């Protein structure tokens, strides 16, 4: 079954958000956790991963991946598996069996791919409709190495173009009013908000956590929509 | 790792101006979130201003007080114009770094470094 679109005032507002949007656009800018062929060093509570992958800027930083159930995380363990998605360190807790801020250390949900067999041998493009207020005015695409992608990934690579070449989140708040991304395969879609909740905080944990079911698209098949609204 | 130096304190009669510095060393501002707090006798720190887009200011403060940094003197600036007696004051410098990937806004218990603070007094 398809998730159906946005409700009337279902999508949160831009104006309602009145904390720094630096909050989510550091979330969707070139910083973010990319590791290949990596096998899990740890498993944390029942529903996460411990990886260690290289920090390039130091040598070895620890990744806590969070699922959404055991499944999930019992399922990867044990795998080699590639690790994509947007990281976070404020209030990022965990150990290896309220702690420190620590740039060794930092916390994201999903974006766990099996690697083995997942390999395409060219780059694949998705092709981006971005509609202003109803209007299709722009249109690129977004490319990926796997026959097998999470829609984390693509969602950061959509954002990531949008933020360098539309402004999507800026320092403060950003020129769109609403947002939404959604993912179409087959006749079968669902969509993620792109805006933060209302109030003065951002609490960039419980916006990620949506990712946390490691939910997956073809690369082949999928479709990416964008939907903003201006000020 | 970075060490904050504030000047520029003194007294002014109400509807002037006057200008505080920051001087950073150990590590580039550019690194750092900065940010300007001031501390009213009588009140908690409260925030004036953050660098980042076209700057963010408290409402108190919005149309009268800009904040800069110059990258190359490593430095802080809060320029404060129309100055009231409501903003009699310690005004502090801080940093938050960067590679967090977090701004505090003006959450001052969040940040790492402070200068020593600066009077600023304010006679109408």
């Amino acid at each position: 079954e398809s998730q159906p679109d946005p409700k009337p005032d279902e999508l949160h507002k831009s104006s309602k958000f009145t904390g720094l949007m630096e909050n989510m656009k550091v979330l969707y800018d070139d910083n973010h956790v990319s590791a290949i062929n990596v096998k899990s060093i740890d498993q944390f509570l029942y529903f996460d991963l411990i990886y260690s992958i290289k920090d390039t800027k130091g040598n070895y930083d620890n990744v806590r991946v969070e699922f959404k159930n055991k499944d999930l995380a019992d399922k990867y363990k044990d795998k080699y598996v590639d690790v994509f998605g947007a990281n976070y360190y404020y209030q990022c807790y965990f150990s290896k069996k309220s702690h420190q801020t620590d740039k060794r250390k930092t916390c994201m949900y999903g974006g766990v791919t099996e690697h083995n067999g997942n390999q395409l041998d060219k780059y694949r493009s998705i092709t981006v409709r971005v509609f202003e207020d109803g209007k299709n005015l722009l249109s690129f695409d977004v490319q990926t190495n796997k026959k097998k992608v999470t829609a984390q990934e693509l969602d950061y690579l959509t954002r990531h173009y949008l933020v360098k070449n539309k402004k999507l989140y800026e320092f403060n708040n950003s020129p769109y009013e609403t947002g939404y991304i959604k993912f179409i395969e087959n006749e079968n879609s669902f969509w993620y908000d792109m805006m933060p909740a209302p109030g003065d905080k951002f609490d960039q944990s419980k916006y990620l956590m949506m990712y946390n079911d490691n939910k997956m698209v073809d690369s082949k098949d999928v479709k990416i929509e964008v939907y903003l609204t201006t000020k | 790792q970075v060490q904050l130096v504030e000047s520029g304190g003194g007294s002014v009669q109400a509807g002037g101006s006057l200008r505080l510095s920051c001087a950073a060393s150990g590590s580039t501002v550019s690194a750092y979130y900065m940010a300007w707090f001031r501390q009213a006798p009588g009140k908690g720190r409260e925030g004036v201003a953050v660098i980042g887009g076209s700057g963010v200011y408290a409402d108190a403060v919005k149309g009268r007080f800009t904040i800069s940094q110059d990258n190359a003197k490593n430095t802080l600036y809060l320029q404060m114009n129309s100055l009231k007696p409501e903003d009699t004051a310690m005004y502090y410098c801080a940093a938050y770094w960067k590679g967090y990937k977090y701004h505090p806004k003006f959450d001052d218990s969040a940040y790492e470094y402070w200068g020593q603070g600066t009077q600023v007094t304010v006679s109408s």
